[PDB]
């Protein structure tokens, strides 16, 4: 109700390596009393250079 | 000639300058190649100079 | 028992495929080979252990 | 599809608990010296009756 | 040839309790 | 072969003097009699055996049904050492199961004489020497006196000799493999050409 989520994940699904690729996130809400949601495309271009 | 990295990474090398025409520059933290296993054609990573 | 070269070379060296550095560990022994080896008369125990 | 039927002595089903490792291999890894080649093993258990 | 050693070595420093 | 009623074992090839180990004897029943067991290993002086669960008495096993003890074991002698472990069935007990008739062969009881190795105690090492002595018509001699009793257990000191000419090893294979073409360049010629 008062401030927002949190979560700090874990990235070993990844396989932060040679033939697995950019990082795409996508993240959505099912908000109460509107069964509405929309989604931010954000942080997508993340490099693990 | 080795430096280290101040609060801010910063450093300010600086050259004696009694030489023949063209000169050509770089400086590294790590040895002149991808240290840990750069030869299989199956290597993910690197370190920029 | 053997020798090496100096066990490792100090500078940064290596990698792999042994550049420029064969390794040249055995030759060594077999000039020493030679060196407790050969003389004049003919030879004693300790050189020949 | 799998199964097990791990004899003993004269064949007899023998009971204890099993468990077992599937194993596709050689991953995305460099599998080298770093990185181990071993690639997704399912690890599926029983109870040997 | 081969052989068995430490018997000892279990002394009593201080070595703060 | 069989026996649908027995007991098994569980104890390595080898041990050491010095540290303690659990001895485990199971056993197991297949014929459909279901019963209790006394099973058991005398202690004898080579090593010091102790149980965990005498006291407790087992209740039964029945067919497709079998137990296991421990003890406490630690050798004392060193070399194979037997593990005589006997056991046998039981009657007018009937406490864990129906019926406990318990009427098996004269070899009723599974009594097993089993010799096992062990190690003298402790960090062993060792120690090695060499020489050689070639008259080539003439005549030779040599001693080697040996002695490393400081903080050690006896007699676990041992050793042997060796006595050949020590040039045939590696001989067929690098000098029948290695024979080759001349090709290349001088570099490469010489190569292959210097080995032969
Ligand atoms: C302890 O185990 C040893 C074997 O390590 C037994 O020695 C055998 O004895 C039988 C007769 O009793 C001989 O037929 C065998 O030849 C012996 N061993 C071998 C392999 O030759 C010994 O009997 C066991 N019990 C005692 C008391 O030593
Ligand atoms: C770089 O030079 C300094 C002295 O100017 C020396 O103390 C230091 O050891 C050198 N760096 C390395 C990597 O040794
Ligand atoms: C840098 O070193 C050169 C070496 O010849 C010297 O001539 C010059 O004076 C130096 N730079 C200075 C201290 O200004
Ligand atoms: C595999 O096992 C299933 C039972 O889980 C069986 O129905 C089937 O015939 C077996 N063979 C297959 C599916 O290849």
């Amino acid at each position: 109700s008062h401030g927002c989520f949190y979560q700090q994940v874990k990235t070993k699904v990844f396989q932060l390596k040679r033939k697995e690729y950019e990082m795409k996130l996508h993240t959505e809400a099912q908000i109460q009393e509107e069964g509405t949601v929309v989604e931010l495309t954000g942080r997508q271009s993340s490099e693990i250079t | 000639s080795n430096a280290t990295t101040d609060e801010h990474g910063l450093v300010q090398f600086s050259i004696n300058t009694t030489n023949v025409m063209g000169t050509s520059l770089t400086v590294r933290v790590n040895y002149k190649d991808r240290s840990p296993c750069y030869g299989y054609q199956w290597v993910s990573e690197e370190h920029e100079e | 028992v053997h020798w090496e070269r100096p066990q490792k070379p100090k500078a940064p060296v290596g990698h792999f495929y042994e550049p420029q550095a064969p390794s040249a560990e055995v030759e060594m022994t077999s000039y020493v080979l030679l060196a407790y080896l050969t003389a004049q008369p003919a030879p004693t125990s300790e050189d020949l252990t | 599809n799998v199964s097990v039927c791990g004899l003993y002595t004269y064949g007899k089903p023998v009971p204890g608990h099993v468990t077992v490792s599937i194993c596709r291999k050689y991953s995305d890894a460099s599998d080298c010296h770093g990185e181990d080649s071993q690639a997704f093993c399912e690890k599926f258990s029983g109870q040997l009756n | 040839l081969k052989y068995n050693i430490l018997p000892e070595k279990e002394e009593f420093p201080f070595a703060l309790g | 072969a069989f026996q649908p009623f027995f007991v098994e074992l569980t104890m390595p090839y080898s041990v050491i003097r010095g540290e303690a180990f659990t001895l485990k004897a199971t056993v197991l029943n297949y014929l459909p009699k279901c019963i209790r067991v006394s099973v058991q290993l005398e202690a004898s002086p080579a090593f010091l055996a102790v149980p965990v669960e005498k006291e407790q008495a087992p209740h039964c096993i029945c067919a497709n049904g079998r137990q296991t003890v421990s003890w406490a074991v630690t050798p004392k002698s060193l070399g194979n050492v037997n593990f005589t472990v006997s056991a046998e069935a039981l009657e007018s007990q009937e406490l864990c199961g129906t019926e406990v008739p318990s009427v098996p062969e004269h070899g009723r009881k599974d009594t097993v004489i089993k010799p096992l190795l062990v190690e003298p105690e402790g960090l062993e090492k060792e120690t090695t020497f060499n020489s050689l002595l070639c008259p080539s018509g003439g005549e030779v001699s040599e001693e080697l006196s040996l002695k490393l009793p400081p903080n050690v257990v006896e007699e676990s000191a041992r050793a042997s000799v060796s006595v050949l000419g020590d040039i045939l090893g590696s001989a067929m294979q690098n000098t029948q493999n290695l024979l080759q073409m001349p090709y290349g360049c001088g570099e490469q010629n010489m190569v292959l050409f210097a080995p032969n």
